[PDB]
């Protein structure tokens, strides 16, 4: 029976530069797969045997940096599981 | 139990079993695939292409059949359906899966 992470701010260690940290949101969000109903059925122009409802751990706000040089980092600040084809 | 936010495992449930003909519609116990997957997106933009997420999702699946009541003369009423022996945590395949959001509690009959 296995536990999953919250979905929260973590801290990149690739990016982050001592009294400059950048956020990611990493963390685990509820999703379920069960076969298509008769109903969506009849409106697939292909039939798709199973459908699947998920979230996913992405970034309420946040703000594009630029770090170490050049890079042009997207530096997270809130987490929530949400739409996930964004 | 013990998990809070429980990882990707078969959990059993009832759904809706009918037939476009047969006058009742009925349910059947089965297993489905519900949990907890891990996601995250890139910080990094110049977003190299982008990195796609995973959906907790049917890993070896297993059929059983039925006989729908009330089918007239005529109409198979022997209606199969998938059960869940193992889930995984994988991604979408758009060919196949429905590849969506929540729709609440679809499960069910009428
Ligand atoms: C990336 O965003 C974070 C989040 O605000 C910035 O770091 C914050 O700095 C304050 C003050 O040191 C501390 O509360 C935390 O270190 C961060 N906030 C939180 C809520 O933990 C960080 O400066 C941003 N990076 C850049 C380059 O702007
Ligand atoms: C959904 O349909 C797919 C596509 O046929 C099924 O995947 C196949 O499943 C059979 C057994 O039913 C295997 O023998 C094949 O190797 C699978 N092929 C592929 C490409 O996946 C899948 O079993 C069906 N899932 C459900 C829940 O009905
Ligand atoms: C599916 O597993 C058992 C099988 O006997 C069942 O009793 C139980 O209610 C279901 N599990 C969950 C988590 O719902
Ligand atoms: C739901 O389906 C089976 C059907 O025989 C039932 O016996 C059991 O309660 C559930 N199946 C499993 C594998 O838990």
């Amino acid at each position: 029976t296995q536990d999953c992470p919250e979905c929260t701010l973590q801290e990149n260690p690739f990016f982050s530069q001592p009294g400059a940290p950048i956020l990611q949101c990493m963390g685990c969000c509820f999703s379920r797969a069960y076969p298509t109903p008769l109903r969506s059925k009849k409106t697939m122009l292909v039939q798709k045997n199973v459908t699947s409802e998920s979230t996913c751990c992405v970034a309420k706000s946040y703000n594009r940096v630029t770090v170490m040089g050049g890079f042009k980092v997207e530096n997270h600040t809130a987490c929530h599981c949400s739409t996930c084809y964004y | 139990k013990e998990p809070l936010r429980p990882r990707c495992r078969p959990i059993n449930a009832t759904l809706a079993v009918e037939k476009e003909g047969c006058p009742v519609c009925i349910t059947v116990n089965t297993t489905i695939c519900a949990g907890y997957c891990p996601t995250m997106t890139r910080v990094l933009q110049g977003v190299l292409p982008a990195l796609p997420q995973v959906v907790c999702n049917y890993r070896d699946v297993r059929f059983e059949s039925i006989r729908l009541p009330g089918c007239p003369r005529g109409v198979n009423p022997v209606v199969s359906y998938a059960v869940a022996l193992s889930c995984q945590c994988a991604l979408c395949r758009r060919s196949t899966t429905d590849c969506g959001g929540p729709k609440d509690h679809p499960l069910t009959c009428d």
